[PDB]
RNA sequence: GGGUUCCUCAGCACUGCUGAUCAGCUGAGGGU
RNA sequence: AGCCGCACGGAGGCGAA
RNA sequence: CGUGCCAAGCUGCGAUAAGC
């Protein structure tokens, strides 16, 4: 398995993901 | 001992041994498929709109999309897997996987690396000139967004991983090509139309619909050669028969290790014309975006519209160049991981009940005898149809087309395996 | 010398390759057909959504760039 | 005279003066 | 307009020729 | 004594072998 002492739940790295594009999906487009 | 500590610092994915129901792990991949999409299509934040054209040759392996949230793709993850086999394949750094050491020793690190890579290529992108601008402070800028999208799909290939079908990667690489195909022949700027225009406007334009026909043609050729197979394994004969064969070595064989022959080639293309923009002409001289002389040159695959007769030579050694990085991908992951013995025998014979005797020694050997065949070949054939697959040309990619294909019907296959063990809960391993 | 040696080898392994071969299944309308079916149709509905999400998302990059 | 009891692999409900992972036992292959 | 003996398995096949 | 895709018994059949 996996020796990373910490666990993450795909709802977060989707939610995370959710996250990039909301930001740059704004902080580029929408100029002004 | 070992990197241990900061490799139990990079998180992972939870993974539940609850019920993960088929319709579950179907809707799960989609939700990844489309999240790929949204990056693939948003552009990084920089004021410079202004970029020099498009690296026409990493996108396609590297399935992502330059210019966007995940203009460094695969790439990544990719180029990491290939040291990775580099090393623990030329014995440099020998390890025994067996163990549940080794084996997530080789991958834990492998993962670490992927996102070392993750920043390298995003720096070695921006200072490649991918952009134009190179305002250290804009720069600095990009590349954070850049190496952060890759790792994004590094999570999300882990979540498919372990909550849908398939595999990211694999996924993610049908997923663009599919996309780049459909696009680019029926889209806005698509050449269906651009032909089709052509015939209405009076000027019957061959070069429109070319690349579409590139494309059939390929596929129909790819999809033969991926069906290659052996036969029980029985006899039925034709009939059955009973027991349990027995299979026989194909394509999808060497299909991770061309993914890192052809991905090398990109880590070359991208690491000459980086070194070369930004200090001396180690591997060759660009100039004109891509490379036009030096092993560059040499190695940079002829394909996107029309096959280059104009060049016999580099065609000769691009084809051989790639047949010898494919074989050595394809030894490297058998040294290595290519049907083993343990596992194999330990399940083999089976059927048990008159139909009507059974199995034992000598068979294996047999096998492994009549074994020997795939592995060497497997890739150096494949290696080889990817590469004439790219003389040929394409759309979405001569050599991609073969893993596409190659991965939708591994796909496919996944697709059952489980609409089956969606009704009995426990033959998990036949 | 060993260049002539392993060019020697290589001609024996590869006429081992032999009495392994012989044995392709070329593949017939009915196989043949059905997959390739599969394979387009698994590749225009991966290409259809790149499009879906692409072709608009640019028709706005471009009408504010 | 017996007739596969020979060899191999897999087994232990039967047979074995107790037990058995063993077997002239049970099953499948192979062997002159 | 089904069938492939008793014999209801598995695979495969036959039947408007 | 054979004969069935796998076939030990029964039935059928006979190297055209549960059939032509």
């Amino acid at each position: 398995e996996t020796f990373s002492k910490i666990r993450v739940k795909p709802e977060h790295v989707i939610g995370v993901t959710v996250a990039f594009v909301i930001i740059e999906a704004i902080l580029t487009y929408g100029r002004f | 001992k070992k990197l241990i500590p900061i490799l139990e610092k990079i998180p992972e994915v939870e993974l539940p041994v609850k019920e993960i129901t088929f319709k579950e792990k179907l809707k799960w991949t989609g939700i990844v498929l489309v999240l790929y999409f949204i990056m693939g299509c948003i552009d990084v934040y920089t004021a410079g709109a202004q970029i020099p054209a498009i690296f026409e040759f990493w996108q396609t392996i590297t399935a992502s999309r330059i210019g966007t949230l995940i203009t460094l793709g695969i790439g990544p993850i990719v180029t990491a897997g290939i040291i990775m086999q580099l090393l623990v394949g030329s014995g440099i750094i020998q390890m025994d996987l067996s163990i549940p050491e080794n084996r997530a020793l080789f991958q834990g690190c492998q993962k670490l690396l992927s996102i070392i890579m993750c920043f390298v290529e995003a720096v070695l992108f921006v200072g490649a000139g991918a952009f134009g601008i190179l305002t250290p402070l804009l720069a600095f800028l990009v590349i954070i967004q850049i190496a952060f999208g890759s790792i994004i799909l590094i999570y999300l290939d882990e979540i498919v991983s372990k909550y849908g079908i398939g595999s990211g990667i694999g996924l993610f690489i049908a997923a663009g090509v599919s996309q780049t195909i459909f696009v680019g022949a029926l889209g806005p700027e698509g050449y269906l139309w651009k032909f089709l225009n052509s015939l209405i406007q009076g000027v019957p334009n061959i070069e429109y619909i070319a690349p579409i026909i590139g494309t059939i043609i390929v596929f129909l050729m790819v999809v033969y050669a991926e069906c290659m197979r052996v036969e029980i394994p029985l006899a039925h004969g034709r009939i059955k028969g009973a027991v349990g064969k027995y299979p026989i070595k194909f394509v999808y064989v060497s299909n991770i290790p061309v993914i890192l022959a052809a991905a090398l080639f990109a880590n070359i293309q991208l690491w000459g014309l980086a070194l070369y923009r930004m200090g001396i002409p180690i591997l060759g001289h660009y100039e004109g975006g891509r490379a036009v002389d030096g092993i560059a040159y040499y190695l940079s695959t002829p394909y996107g519209l029309s096959s280059v007769i104009s060049d016999p030579i580099h065609a000769i050694v691009y084809m051989i160049a790639m047949i010898i990085t494919c074989v050595m991908f394809g030894i490297f992951w058998v040294e290595t991981t290519g049907l083993d013995p343990k596992s194999m025998a330990k399940r083999i014979g089976s059927l048990g009940m008159a139909i009507k005797g059974f199995r034992k020694s000598a068979i294996e050997h047999r096998l492994k005898r009549y074994i020997p065949p795939l592995t060497v070949m497997s890739s150096a054939f494949v290696g080889f149809l990817a590469t004439i697959a790219n003389f040929i040309g394409a759309l979405g990619g001569g050599t991609g087309v073969l893993l596409t294909v190659s991965i939708v019907y591994r796909m496919y296959e996944q697709l059952l395996r489980e609409k089956v063990s969606e009704l009995h809960p426990a033959i998990a391993k036949l | 010398t060993d260049f002539n040696q392993k060019i020697e080898q290589l001609k024996e392994f590869i006429e081992e390759c032999r009495r392994v071969w012989l044995v392709l299944k070329k593949p017939t309308k009915d196989e043949y057909l059905a997959v390739a079916k599969v394979t387009a149709l698994g590749i225009s509905l991966l290409g259809i959504i790149g499009y879906i999400i692409h072709v608009p998302a640019t028709y706005i990059k471009g009408i504010l760039k």
